[PDB]
């Protein structure tokens, strides 16, 4: 779960940078 | 520390900049979820998203940025079912990989709505739908799947019973199978309408005067109409179909344009 949560946060940051 | 102060400041600033109630709600939710978590990584995520919302002027991009941040913060705060994490991850991967803004917004909206529910039945249906979309390289089919998943997830957060979600699951599977075989976008939009009608426990009549199908929906409370509209209008945009929606007293009429 901890590994999935870190991957979710990492992917969300990449998406936000793309959207910006 | 300094991030916590800035997150609260930015959320208030975002609420002054943008009049749209959804940005104001998501900005407030990001601040709340960031505080409820003790993860620094969630704090930097919320800070980064709120800051970009202030640097940008396009409401649409800002909405999507806040949707991503709230989704991630909701599933990373505390300990959630593994299915919720997998839903968020696969939606975020679908959004990051696509150039079509409709897929980004469909993935985020379906996953955040699923993240709000606690029913394991609802989580497995949304996850299974996102698994199918990730396996496909057809962005047209992906948009059909996301339209079905978002409609279903909206039924779940609108309080549909487990029994009505089991019937809605069947329609989700029917819609995906039909889309894979090449059904018209109009046929798929009718399936979303049927899903919402049965899921909200109301009734409908279908009339095919000529080339254009008309659905008449009866029995919805006025404040329940918004759920059906959001599901149908969103599905119609995702699958490239125009609908005309007219209202009487308790009656909603939807013409699916061909």
């Amino acid at each position: 779960k901890k590994e999935l949560a870190k991957e979710v946060i990492e992917t969300a940051k990449k998406l936000i940078e793309k959207l910006a | 520390g300094s991030l916590r102060e800035e997150i609260r400041k930015l959320a208030e600033q975002l609420s002054e900049k943008y009049k749209d109630e959804e940005i104001r709600e998501l900005a407030r939710e990001a601040a709340e979820l960031a505080e409820e978590s003790d993860d620094p990584e969630v704090l930097e995520l919320a800070y980064e998203a709120l800051k970009k919302g202030l640097e940008l002027e396009d409401e649409e991009k800002v909405k999507l940025i806040l949707l991503a941040a709230v989704l991630a913060a909701r599933v990373a705060r505390g300990e959630v079912p593994e299915e919720k994490l997998e839903i968020a991850l696969k939606a975020l991967e679908l959004a990051e990989a696509s150039e079509d803004e409709r897929i980004i917004r469909g993935a985020l909206r379906a996953a955040l709505a699923a993240a709000r529910t606690d029913d394991p039945l609802a989580l497995e249906v949304v996850l299974e739908a996102l698994e199918r979309a990730q396996a496909s390289e057809d962005e047209r089919l992906i948009r059909a799947i996301l339209a079905a998943a978002y409609a279903f997830a909206l039924l779940a957060v609108a309080g549909a019973s487990a029994e009505r979600l089991k019937e809605a699951e069947a329609i989700v599977k029917e819609l995906i199978a039909a889309a894979e075989k090449g059904a018209s976008p109009q046929e798929l939009v009718l399936l979303v309408i049927e899903m919402m009608v049965k899921g909200m426990g109301v009734t409908m009549e279908t009339h095919r005067s000529g080339n254009e199908v008309k659905v008449v929906i009866k029995g919805l409370h006025e404040s329940q109409q918004e759920v059906l509209l959001e599901a149908v209008l969103f599905a119609a945009e995702l699958m490239g179909v125009r609908v005309r929606i007219r209202f009487k007293g308790d009656t909603v009429t939807i013409v699916v344009r061909e």
